[PDB]
């Protein structure tokens, strides 16, 4: 699911 | 110090196939702090896939992400955090590091506890290496082997016969 847990994971692979 | 390191709550039952990974983990907070960071980063991105809107599994992974984003600020300036090329080498040789440990180890006839438990973490650390895109070949046959020795091994010793 696209939602705030995998959008903060995202920002750890930045 | 940082409170976001202390112990995450109780494991879901929903993520029952990433317990030995984050175990892993754990056992590396100390001696190789980047491998216990490439393991949970792995435990979060799976657990997501699994289950990230059932209370009990959301709280978790809010948990396991306050650790990580603590995890890798702490790491601070570490070339296998910044460049995720040596990150991926980094765990792929540890992972062969133990994988031909083991191998020596199964070779010489001498089967025990720790060559069982460095095929399944030479496996386990494959599965965590997936964080970094696809598998190799070598990888996917590397993992394969490593599972099934440590397996085999054990369940043979259990019932008191040389593998």
């Amino acid at each position: 699911d696209f939602d705030d847990l995998s959008r903060r994971f995202e920002e750890l692979k930045k | 110090s940082m409170a976001a390191l202390a112990p995450l709550p109780p494991l879901p039952a929903q993520f029952k196939s990433i317990q030995h990974h984050l175990r892993t983990a754990q056992e590396h907070d100390k001696r190789d702090p980047v491998v216990a960071y490439y393991c949970r980063l792995y435990a979060m991105q799976t657990g997501m896939k699994i289950d990230s809107k059932t209370p009990e599994c959301r709280k978790f992974l809010s948990k396991l992400m306050d650790q990580l984003e603590a995890l890798k600020k702490q790491l601070g300036d570490n070339e296998a955090i910044t460049q995720e090329i040596v990150g991926c080498a980094h765990l792929e040789n540890y992972a062969l590091k133990m994988f031909l440990y083991a191998d020596n180890e199964d070779r010489a006839g001498r089967f025990h506890k720790n060559m069982i438990k460095s095929f399944y973490t030479a496996s386990l650390l494959i599965d965590v290496i997936t964080v970094f895109g696809e598998l190799t070949d070598e990888n996917v046959k590397h993992r394969k082997y490593a599972r099934w020795k440590a397996t085999y091994i054990h369940n043979c010793l259990k019932n008191g016969e040389t593998p």
